[PDB]
């Protein structure tokens, strides 16, 4: 039979089409060098233009940005200006139009990750001092004090914050499509965060007094976000070291922002179940 | 606030100048006043517009910034459409001599509102001589909601009684169209992330029951704590509903809400026989009225227009107040003070009718009217006591 | 408010005026001068910008994106095309009890090879009968043939080389999807949200091969809904029928056990299957109860009318839900709808040989009373005459 693959509707069978080849060129094919020399064709033709148009030469300087190469016997003409216009459009598109499209989709946003979260009205349940009592005696980012527990707000580095926010957006986008709250679907929703749910009970269950679940790490690296239209993203670490950040010693040695975010999502999803329990277990990088 | 980060203007202007010299002038910079200087500046100006154009086309597709037209087009692609205008509906009783032929174009009138039959009229009156029809307002809008019992035909027909009466209830359900801004918030709420959407889904669904006007969640006073001093979170679903346009003060008897609960959750509840999903248990509540008298002071020095609007605003605020919520003098004072001016001498007081005691009402020291659970503050009368000033 | 793509002429004039006023101080643009070529090049650069922008913004729209750009931005959300499926069916084999079996059984019915799909026990059952679920080896619609006799591909000691398929039914085959049908059902899925309504569970069951009807527990069943110390219902169970494959549409327990495991998962109560987390359930079968029906007076009706009444009654009982009374009134109404209200009709229900069958009782009114896990199966319909007329 077929081999099922995870999907928003559960386990389904996947496939592929045959290549068509009718795709318009993307931003990737937009090369500065080819585009610049191209406008030499927009000029007229005649004895005043043939020689100038024939000797057009273009080279890439230090930081890309193809520029015309003036040899020892260059003859100034409008053709130089035409090439200059070519460089302009290649540059302006990259600076102006590419970011607009790049930031328009939750699965490719880079610079506006924080803004996107505000569109989803996302609020973390581990930072409010009046958190729900069911969230455990002491959360991973709380240290006990005589006047009850107290939490500490972490200032993540730039790269880890960008990766974590990007992963959160992807999962939230998937959940807005509606799902059936079963184990197979939930794992797929939160898989970008690199977390997997796993029940503790292995027998029949359905009669015991409590149902317990725990969260396991599927990997020790978020998948970063790539600015350029071509190339793979750069992975970044998902954990944070307590000592390196100079945080109170009472906190756990390693802190996983992804696991905390995933825990909040699942807890809200399965609130209607009256015997749902979470038993978090300490995890360390390999 | 910009989404397309724009480098500093000085950095940009240097970039264009450097590019121009390298390509056209062969490495030499520009003379301060010449054609090359002016064309460079014009090029910078065009770049500014290009940045705006790209950002605008990004702005014009985001739900919270798109135009009033593009917004609906995006909504149509996710199964969300604006609500159209509704027509008031109800039943009407008719009596006449049996046998006389009927007509399809007959229409009625109840307090200047004209209603027409909304169903295929039978050929002639039945033997018993009494007929029941389904009617809808001739014109849409909230004006079709009225609390009346007696009417009369506008187009007399031989053999049919000159007067007709409606059923024990009344006509309601008419509503006006939906504007752009209310639609935008509704669409965004669907796209956003919120816990326990099942509660929200039921709350929205209950608004489709006839005669329902408002849906209110459990009030703050409805919270309870067990003997252990720990707040208790129930696993059921409950909320209030009001019928401001059908019942006195918007409170309905128990029997009416019981029918709604059965339809929403089923009978027995939880087996998915109702509109709710499988394994969902809940109950829809009602409330009891407590009367209140409100006295305004220091309003004589204000112009008559100010007095009229201030009284109107307070009356509206009390009417739509939720059940099981405290009513404090601060809220009313702020509302009026927001119009008169922060320096005005304005004061308000709250007292019960005849200074008698009532169930579920207690006055704290500060003057608030604390209200227990399943109790709504129903306005009784607004009186502006009189003094003499400015003479 | 809205600003859109400017037209060509309205765009060139904007550049020419801007260039003239700021660089030449109001001077006119004389055609065929150096400024003329500068202006036109500037306009071209600006138009190519808008044209490219419109081209790219189309690709983000699923209703117009090319096929290769649609498989992505759809696999991200968990929607994928569908490959060719496989036909399925049921088979039966017999042999000497205790013989050692193998997990690589293969069957060749007629030019088609089928392989075992369920787990085959280590040894043949005591009764010497085994029923398996098999699937074709080559996907496609061609696997839906209807044959009843087949043979084991490779002989096995102690097991006969002849096998049979229940009713010769083989369903499930299909072909791969295409680009256009995939574009639909995706942008249609964007407008749809599941909710775990009892209808959804009911619909999901029918996706099992050779399943036709599905009913909730009948009136004569006292269900249990708690399954633990909980305040809201937690359990759900329902029946199934295989009318076109098994006799009377009732399947042996060997099959319904497989459905329950897949639908609700194993272990249950942890959302390991297609059901919600924290929901337990069970799918059950029923045992047949044979009945005989005697129609009185039909012989005096026209032959065409007689056949219709017989066929309608047979169909109605076949579709009857399990564990539900089969009252006389229902049968009588079927006769009156066709024979006319003025006809001298009469029906009666009696057991074969007037014997006693477990789970069957007759009430005072003459109806048939059936207990849980039992169904009314027609055994024979006969016409008798004991009156005079005409």
């Amino acid at each position: 039979m077929n081999v099922l693959v995870p999907g928003i509707d559960g386990m389904v069978s996947a496939g592929k089409f045959e290549y068509s080849g009718c795709c318009p060129p993307d931003f990737a094919d937009m090369d500065e060098c080819t585009l610049a020399t191209s406008y030499v064709g927009l000029l007229p033709s005649g004895p005043l233009w043939d020689r100038a148009k024939y000797e057009a030469i273009t080279t890439i300087t230090a930081t890309g940005n193809c520029a015309a190469c003036w040899t020892e016997d260059h003859c100034p003409t409008l053709v130089d200006y035409a090439v200059n216009v070519g460089a302009r459009l290649a540059s302006v598109i990259d600076m102006t139009l590419w970011p607009a499209v790049r930031e328009s989709d939750p699965f490719t946003a880079v610079t506006s990750t924080a803004d996107w979260l505000e569109r989803f009205k996302w609020v973390n349940c581990f930072e409010t001092s009046c958190r729900s009592k069911a969230l455990g005696e002491i959360t991973p980012i709380e240290y006990m004090t005589e006047c009850g527990p107290v939490y500490v707000a972490i200032n993540y580095p730039p790269s880890i914050k960008q990766a974590f926010e990007s992963a959160l957006i992807k999962s939230l986008e998937r959940l807005s499509m509606g799902i059936i709250k079963n184990l197979a679907s939930i794992n797929f929703v939160i898989e970008p965060l690199k977390v997997r749910v796993v029940p503790l009970d292995t027998t029949n269950a359905c009669e015991n007094e409590t149902l317990c679940v725990t969260f396991e790490k599927t990997s020790d690296f978020f998948d970063g976000v790539n600015q350029n239209p071509c190339g793979i993203p750069s992975p970044v670490a998902a954990y944070i070291d307590r000592d390196v950040m100079q945080l109170p010693s009472e906190l756990p040695k390693y802190i996983w922002p992804g696991h905390m975010a995933a825990e909040c999502v699942v807890r809200s999803l399965l609130s209607h179940v009256s015997r749902f329990c979470v038993v978090r277990t300490d995890q360390t990088p390999d | 606030a910009c989404t397309i980060q724009r480098p500093e203007p000085q950095a940009l202007r240097d970039k264009i100048a450097t590019r121009f010299s390298t390509n056209v002038l062969g490495g030499a910079e520009i003379i301060p006043e010449s054609n090359e200087f002016y064309v460079v500046t014009l090029e910078y100006a065009m770049q500014e517009e290009f940045f705006a154009f790209a950002e605008q086309m990004w702005r014009e597709q985001d739900p919270r910034y798109a135009c009033c037209e593009n917004l609906v087009k995006m909504a149509a692609r996710r199964g969300v459409y604006p609500k159209p205008a509704q027509f008031a509906q109800g039943y009407v009783r008719m009596t006449g001599v049996p046998g006389s032929a009927l007509n399809q174009n007959l229409r009625f009138q109840f307090e200047n509102q004209t209603y027409e039959a909304a169903s295929v009229v039978p050929d002639q009156l039945p033997a018993t001589g009494v007929l029941v029809l389904r009617v809808s307002a001739v014109t849409p809008g909230p004006s079709g909601n009225i609390r009346v019992t007696e009417g009369s035909l506008v187009t007399p027909v031989p053999g049919i009684s000159s007067a007709v009466t409606a059923y024990g209830g009344n006509f309601c359900g008419g509503d006006d169209a939906e504007e752009c801004e209310p639609f935008r918030t509704r669409y965004l709420q669907r796209l956003q992330y919120e816990p326990r959407l099942t509660v929200e889904w039921l709350k929205s669904k209950a608004m489709e029951w006839p005669c329902v006007t408002d849906v209110f969640d459990l009030g703050p006073n409805c919270c309870s704590v067990n003997a252990l001093g720990e707040v208790e979170c129930p696993n059921n679903i409950e909320f209030y509903v009001l019928f401001r346009d059908t019942f006195d003060c918007g409170l309905a008897p128990q029997c009416v809400v019981d029918e709604i609960t059965d339809w929403l959750f089923g009978s027995p509840q939880g087996l998915g026989q109702g509109e709710a999903e499988f394994g969902i248990c809940g109950k829809v509540r009602t409330a009891t009225a407590v009367n209140l008298d409100i006295y305004l002071n220091g309003l004589s020095c204000a112009t008559p227009a100010q007095a009229r609007v201030v009284e109107q605003r307070i009356t509206d605020f009390i009417n739509r107040h939720p059940p099981s919520t405290n009513l404090t003098v601060e809220q009313l004072r702020f509302i009026g003070l927001q119009v008169l001016g922060s320096s005005f001498a304005f004061d308000v007081a709250i007292r019960s009718p005849g200074d008698a005691s009532q169930s579920g009402l207690r006055f704290n020291a500060c003057g608030d009217a604390e209200i227990d659970c399943d109790y709504k503050a129903c306005l009784n009368s607004v009186q502006v006591i009189n003094n003499n000033v400015t003479t």
